């Protein structure tokens, strides 16, 4: 029943919404709709017009003295608030119905509908070295009024309003993720043996990762220690292919594989954000202002390959690393999901 | 200023 | 800074099924971060309500809500003989939390006639050198009494939990003073 | 699920304490706990907080510096720990669990521990007859609670109401029964070891 509003400076333009979050359901995409308020009697000339933009910005907005964002239009949206358009797309909604009723007159709807070829909120975590806040894409809506759809914009007529787009976890469980390597020595037939299994393909941010890792040592060297890890992958793609990966967990134990014996064990590495106040680079859901967040939810893509590059995208791997005598290092992957679930 | 919540009727 | 909390009513009485309604009050506007609790007397508390509309899990539908600006209001379809406890108002949009000031539900019936009795102190309390008179009101309605000492401050009152047998309230008062003050009189 | 604590007692004001309280049936990462104290005739007052997954410590504004919190992720358990007690202190306090993604309340509530401060010894009880219809027993100067009173060794509990303790400005506790004989008492004391047969007769 309650619903968000943002007005101008000058106090005569005031914007409503309904929403502040948007969700896909790899499918389809809940529309945007609102309501602009406003008295024509103060305009009296002007056409009143709101806007939809995705931009890859970077740094802070509080006028900051530094070069700021690379402002890169990724799509960008326009729709004629005021004179009135006619009905379509399609019909009026229901919330925007209720606003009418609301307000009267004075209450003018709008339609949006957002491509199924976007991106999702992210923002990576500032630097400490560096100043002010860091690059991210970010949903934008603005709203002003103007007799052109280029005149100048004025801080007094435009509005701006940030909104996010997340996503949310299917309910169908996918494939058990496996692992396995066997390495042999150069001349002699002896091998080495290990593989790496999951509890599931999917869990839930704070929630222990129980990796099962079997080793069977049927050879003449000696496993001195052993690490496992997990690594985060995020593909940035504006122009050129790029991938900045980044150590979030790290666990090792002590223990020594005697030669020619099988080992397994289950190990447990967690996932957090606090142990990482620091490290640049790191990729955060996106956030509202300036509020700390989890960490960055991974990205599903949809059922179509396509392209799909045009920002970020994010995904999770594990790792484990063998500390094998006099080099034969032998490490192996598994990738998986990490992302929040559907709430009610 | 910031955003706020508000009013619906009936 | 802090919230004040003011609930409201601070603590009534009513039947079996009955329309009550608790009302909540904070100083400051919060959008919905208001969640509803009960504790039984000598238990762990429960929460009822969260988020001001939302009803938990494994809870009957009898308990609902609303809000209107600062004001919170819980509504209770019908009593059960079970529900008779305290309920407190809770707000976690602001740091720190603010708690409510506890509103008991007690059952109502008719006004019982109260027994009075006086019990002088004991010859092993008259050698001890304290002197204490005792009264005892037991079976009365309602809870709140007025009773007068004259032979004074320095008394000591003690009621007990409400006796499910009658739904009636027993009350024992004692006034204490010395062996000298006792023999004055 | 279920959860556990232990560490209550006595302490003398002024002194220190450790309190514990183990989490089993979830994770301590992917929730929060939270700390309340409830005081006898008071409203429950929290106290502290934990973020675990956040790393950031929250405490009350009447115990800045003065209460600790601390956990241990391997065994996922929680400790505080209190220091320069003072009389206002006493109460019941509770350890419970809250969802971190989102905040929702307080689902889950552990029983809870009572925590008592102050200089009082252990004291034996003192039976005190009241005969004049009705009778009863007086039990005066006594520390610390329980006791376990009976009539004629619980013989009949017809007519026996049995009043809850106070504690007067002297410092110690002191509590009553009477049972009612229009025509015509055991009292135990499990932390004192004291038990006390009485007979009152008109």
């Amino acid at each position: 029943t309650r619903v968000f509003k943002k007005s101008s400076p000058n106090g005569k333009l005031t914007v409503y919404l309904g929403k502040r979050d948007f969700v896909d359901h790899l499918d389809k995409v809940d529309p945007v709709d609102g309501v602009v308020l406003v008295d024509p009697d103060y305009l009296k000339d002007r056409k009143v017009f709101v806007t939809l933009t995705v931009a890859f910005r970077y740094g802070r907005e509080d006028c900051d003295v530094l070069g700021l964002s690379f402002r890169k239009d990724l799509f960008i949206a326009n729709y004629q608030a005021f004179p009135p358009t006619p009905n379509p797309p399609r019909p009026p909604t229901r919330l925007q119905e209720r606003l009418l009723r609301k307000l009267g007159q004075h209450a003018h709807p709008f339609f949006f509908t957002i491509p199924q070829n976007l991106p999702s909120s992210v923002t990576l975590q500032p630097g400490p070295e560096d100043t002010g806040k860091a690059l991210g894409v970010d949903f934008e809506i603005r709203a002003f009024v103007a007799k052109s759809l280029e005149e100048k914009s004025h801080k007094r007529n435009s509005v701006r309003l940030v909104i996010r787009k997340v996503q949310f976890a299917p309910e169908k469980p996918g494939p058990q993720p496996s692992a396995e390597t066997t390495r042999h020595f150069l001349m002699s037939d002896r091998s080495l043996h290990l593989e790496a299994s999951l509890d599931k393909e999917l869990y839930y941010h704070g929630e222990p990762l129980n990796v099962n890792v079997h080793v069977t040592n049927n050879s003449t060297k000696t496993v001195k220690k052993i690490k496992v890890s997990v690594r985060q992958y995020a593909d940035i793609v504006l122009f050129s292919t790029a991938q900045y990966k980044v150590p979030v967990a790290q666990v090792e134990q002590d223990d020594q594989v005697s030669p020619s014996s099988t080992f397994s064990k289950v190990y447990t590495i967690t996932p957090f954000l606090a142990n990482n106040r620091e490290k640049r680079g790191l990729a955060l859901d996106g956030k509202l202002k300036h509020e700390d967040t989890n960490l960055a939810s991974s990205t599903i893509v949809k059922e179509g390959a396509n392209k799909e590059v045009l920002g970020i995208l994010v995904s999770y791997r594990v790792k484990v690393k063998l500390v094998v005598s006099r080099g034969g290092d032998v490490s192996v992957e598994l990738p998986f999901v990490l992302m929040h679930p559907k709430p009610h | 200023s910031f955003t706020r919540s508000t009013v619906d009727t009936m | 800074s802090d919230i004040q909390m003011t609930q409201s009513p601070s603590s009534l009485s009513a039947s079996v099924g009955d329309r009550v309604t608790i009302t909540c009050r904070a100083s400051q506007s919060v959008s919905s971060a208001v969640a509803w609790y009960q504790q039984k007397p000598g238990k762990a508390p429960k929460l009822l309500i969260y988020s001001a509309s939302s009803l938990y899990s494994g809870v009957p539908s009898r308990f609902s809500g609303s809000r209107s600006g600062t004001d919170f209001t819980l509504t209770i379809s019908s009593l059960q003989p079970e529900d008779f406890a305290t309920y407190y108002c809770q707000q976690y949009k602001y740091v720190p939390v603010t708690f409510g000031q506890g509103t008991k539900v007690e059952i109502k019936r008719t006004v019982a006639a109260p027994s009075v009795f006086i019990f002088p102190p004991s010859d092993s309390q008259l050698k001890s050198g304290t002197a204490s008179v005792v009264c005892l009101l037991n079976n009365f309605y309602p809870r709140e009494a007025k009773v007068q000492w004259k032979v004074s401050g320095n008394s000591q009152e003690s009621v007990t939990e409400q006796d499910s047998k009658d739904s009636t309230y027993s009350l024992s008062s004692t006034l204490t003073l010395s062996k000298a003050d006792y023999e004055k009189h | 699920v279920q959860l556990v604590e232990s560490g209550g007692g006595l302490v003398q004001p002024g002194g220190s304490l450790r309190l514990s309280c183990a989490a089993s049936g979830f994770n301590v990462y992917s929730s929060s706990i939270h700390w309340v104290r409830q005081a006898p005739g008071k409203g429950l007052e929290w106290v502290a907080s934990i973020s675990s997954y956040y790393g950031y410590t929250y405490y009350a504004d009447s115990v800045k510096g003065r209460f600790t919190i601390s956990a241990d992720t391997s065994k996922n358990t929680a400790y505080l720990q209190m220091n320069s007690l003072r009389a206002e202190d006493t109460a019941v306090y509770y350890c419970a669990r809250s969802r971190q993604f989102w905040y929702s309340g307080l689902d889950y509530w552990g029983q809870g521990t009572l925590v008592t401060v102050s200089s009082a010894s252990t004291k034996g009880p003192s039976v005190f007859p009241l005969a004049p219809a009705a009778l009863g027993c007086l039990v005066k100067d006594y520390f610390p609670e329980p006791v376990t009173v009976s009539w004629n060794s619980g013989a009949l509990t017809s007519g026996v109401h049995t009043f809850p303790a106070v504690l007067q400005s002297s410092g110690l506790y002191s509590l009553s029964s009477v049972v009612t004989v229009p025509s015509s008492c055991n009292v135990n004391h499990k932390p004192s070891n004291t038990k006390v047969d009485k007979k009152v007769e008109p």
